[PDB]
């Protein structure tokens, strides 16, 4: 009856990849690209801003007023761009579920966080990256030690064990939020259609809410993550 | 095959179990403060957000890291 | 199959059992704090359910998927 | 049939083991505030009953959904 | 027969089980708000009565009908 | 028997588990209350034992009723 | 012999295992009111024993019930 | 012995299971209420290891039965 | 392996259950009090991080533990 | 071996899941009254690290014998 595993698979370089997952990492990459092509066309500091101004603007003053709160701008305003992109880049993907792109079942276009190389290409990626600026900001052995002692020296091993679970918690939450209505969707068309609408718009509905709480989850931890590696 | 199949959905079940009590109480439990914080302050909705979506983050990875490893056993099972 | 369909009906069980447990305690939890912060103010009903329906929606996508889960178990045994 | 019929006397009966757990401490957790309320201001009780009803109406409900699974897995076994 | 009745047992003793649980802790958390009320106002004890009854009435309700299916589990076996 | 006596053995188990958690919960939450309202004003210790041994009362009560199956069970096991 | 000893030492098991739970939470829950009044109040400490021990008395006789029932079960088993 | 040996490791991983549930929450909510003394009375450190040593030895008491009894479970069976 | 198979599932479904029973409502209850902390005063934020990430590191460390012991009981069995 | 491996992974399974809810809980709850303490009193911070570690010490003894059993349970097995 239900599948869950499978792809529209390739060889590209020995290594195997996904038609499917790549595709909507593309269309979501590039939905994102032309909706900020739109502002840097259309932006105004004079005249009254549009929708897409207003949007990314919302964002933006979102965004560093945690990064503001959490670590200071003055000393990590590169950690800005990266809570603005994981948002987007991430609600993007999550929304491009509610397309009615199911059929006799398969569908179209999967959201490609149902795939575990997207989850931790994001996860991995916010990895190095808070502990290089952590690198750069507590010492190249500095910042080790750091990561051992945290706030309580005492407990060594449980920060050894925080360091290991941060990425892991990043890619598995969001992997298994929306690898979950990827489940749901083929299950939900297991009835008949007189019926079928009403359970899949209920999910669908309350999927965007989630798609969105998602995409905010990981650009906040990923602020906090950056102020905790920076810390001192 | 049988007997491992019966037990990867008794498995898949407990991981499902306790992640749904995990994880619906510990919502519910995080909310309570969040309804708590507005009622004291009804302006503070937007406030208690940040560390009230900070808390969902934190409770929702015990459900939904369980939810990947019951998939695991139920459809892809480890033996 | 009968080993089968008996893991399938016990792992359904277990997912149903935690369900309502994390469902039933979550949503108590949550309105608990709803009729305390009604009592401390009248004028914020209106208010207080946005911090109540965000909780609880969260607590009820828990059951869902848990529903959804024994249901699969039970009509569309997943091996 | 001797298996999936024990198989679904224990999946039943764990159905309404959560749900009993599930509506009686949701309930009490419920009930806790309501009489809390009524404590706080005596007149307050007739405000605090829709909070109180809007929150035993979710309780309930995970009550009666698990009610109606235990009845079809002993009286109309899925498999 | 044998393992159907072992089945009626083990899914009889999770009703009761699950019954117990629900009712003993819904029972001492609304109970709980009582003593609290009548700590505060001695004057209150007639009126906290209605909230509680309220309360206990649907705790136990939970109780009474998970001890009736106990009761066609092992008396009167669904299978 | 041998299959029954040992589904009576478990069953009748649960059936005294889930008893016992349900009482000393609901005795020690139900306690908590008690102990509270003579820290906060002594001169209420006479009065506070009316709610208490209700409260007490609904509670022992779940637990000699499991404890009463569990009897059933073990020793006039209903098959 | 085997299947009725193996059910005695699984419902023992339950027995001790619910007892403990009951037991552990409810006097956690009921020490955390003794420690919280003398807090509050320092020369307390002596009237509080009263309510204490009373709700101690009741807690730790569901866990020597519990204990004498799982020494039943496994040195003298009812079948 | 093969079937009397797999019921007393369940049987003695149910009772240490209750045991360090009792256990480690017992002590957290005794825990919580010692942290919070010494918050709000900060000269109240001392007279508060009284009731809390009394609270964590009933508490760790009920562990330490149940590390014994499952001891004897799976090293010197009762059967 | 059958059986043996069939007990690591059950067994590792179990270890991450708890795991997500102790993690979902530790972060819950902890972020409650991060949220009501929050709530009371705006600038408290930076100060509460310290002792909440302490509190969730425990929480999350335990949970973790269990998910690694889940792992080697599934992918590299004990026997 | 096969029932026995089986018992001991279920045991072992048991005994972890008891050990992370006791754990994980008992923690969250720890730490709530360790956030509680630095909202309220923002220069406790000192003197609430020994109540915090005695209680969290506490709590992880269960843990950790709990994992040294579990390991007994499946590395070394009693029978
Ligand atoms: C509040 O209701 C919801 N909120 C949700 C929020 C998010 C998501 Br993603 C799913 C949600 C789903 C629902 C309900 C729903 C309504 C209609 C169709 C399907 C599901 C519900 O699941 C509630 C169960 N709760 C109360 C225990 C339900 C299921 C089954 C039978 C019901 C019978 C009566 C009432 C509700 C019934
Ligand atoms: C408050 O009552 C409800 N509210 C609900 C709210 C939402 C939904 Br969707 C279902 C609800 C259902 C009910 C009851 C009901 C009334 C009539 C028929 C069916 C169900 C109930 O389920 C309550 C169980 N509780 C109290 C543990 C019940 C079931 C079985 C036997 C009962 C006997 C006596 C009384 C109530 C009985
Ligand atoms: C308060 O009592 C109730 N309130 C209810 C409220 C709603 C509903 Br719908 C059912 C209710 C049922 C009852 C009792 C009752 C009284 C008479 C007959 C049947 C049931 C009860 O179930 C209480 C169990 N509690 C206390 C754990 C009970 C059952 C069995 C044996 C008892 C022995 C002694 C006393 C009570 C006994
Ligand atoms: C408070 O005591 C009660 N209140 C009740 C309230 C309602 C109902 Br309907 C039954 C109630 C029954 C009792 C006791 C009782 C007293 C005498 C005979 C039978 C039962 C009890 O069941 C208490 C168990 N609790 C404390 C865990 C008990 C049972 C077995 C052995 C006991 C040994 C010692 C003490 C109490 C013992
Ligand atoms: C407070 O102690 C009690 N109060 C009761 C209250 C009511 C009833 Br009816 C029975 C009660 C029984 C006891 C103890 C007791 C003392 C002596 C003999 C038998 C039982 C106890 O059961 C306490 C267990 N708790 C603490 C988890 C116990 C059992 C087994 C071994 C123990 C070893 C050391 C200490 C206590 C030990
Ligand atoms: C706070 O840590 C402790 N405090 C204790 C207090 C008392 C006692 Br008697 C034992 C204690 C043991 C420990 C840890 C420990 C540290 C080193 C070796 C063995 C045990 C721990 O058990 C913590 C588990 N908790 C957090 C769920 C642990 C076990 C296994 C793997 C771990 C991996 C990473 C971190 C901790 C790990
Ligand atoms: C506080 O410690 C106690 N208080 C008690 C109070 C009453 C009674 Br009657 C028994 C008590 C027993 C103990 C310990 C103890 C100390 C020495 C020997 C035997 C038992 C303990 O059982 C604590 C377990 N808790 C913390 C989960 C324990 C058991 C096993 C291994 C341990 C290893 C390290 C530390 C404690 C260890």
């Amino acid at each position: 009856q239900i599948e869950v595993g499978e792809h529209h698979t390739a060889t590209w370089l020995g290594m195997t990849v996904n038609t499917d997952t790549v595709l909507s990492t593309a269309i979501a990459g590039l939905i994102v690209i032309a909706l900020a092509f739109y502002l840097r066309a259309k932006v105004t500091s004079t005249d009254v801003p549009g929708g897409v101004q207003l949007f990314f603007e919302a964002i933006t003053i979102q965004m560093r007023n945690q990064v503001e709160s959490a670590i200071g701008m003055r000393i990590a305003p590169f950690v800005l761009p990266l809570a603005v992109t994981i948002f987007v880049f991430i609600l993007i993907s999550n929304w491009l579920a509610v397309l009615p792109v199911q059929y006799t079942t398969t569908e179209l276009l999967k959201s490609a966080a149902a795939d575990i190389n997207y989850v931790l290409a994001l996860a991995l990626f916010v990895f190095v990256c808070y502990h290089t600026a952590g690198i750069w900001r507590r010492g190249i052995v500095g910042h080790p030690i750091k990561l051992l002692k945290g706030h309580v020296t005492l407990l060594a091993p449980i920060n050894l064990v925080e360091e290991v679970a941060k990425p892991i918690s990043l890619s598995l939450r969001l992997f298994g939020n929306i690898f979950a209505g990827g489940i749901l969707v083929a299950l939900i068309a297991l009835f008949p259609p007189y019926i079928m609408w009403a359970p899949n718009a209920i999910w669908k509905a309350f999927d965007l809410f989630v798609g969105a709480i998602q995409a905010f989850i990981f650009a906040l931890l990923t602020i906090l993550y950056f102020s905790q590696a920076m810390e001192l | 095959d049988p007997t491992i199949a019966a037990g990867a959905l008794i498995g898949g079940g407990l991981i499902m179990a306790g992640g749904a009590i995990g994880a619906g109480i510990g919502d519910g439990v995080a909310g309570n403060a969040l309804i708590s914080g507005v009622a004291r302050q009804p302006e503070a909705q937007g406030r208690l957000f940040t560390p009230f979506f900070i808390t969902v983050g934190l409770v929702e990875a015990a459900y939904f890291i369980n939810l990947a490893f019951m998939a695991l056993f139920v459809f892809a099972t480890p033996v």
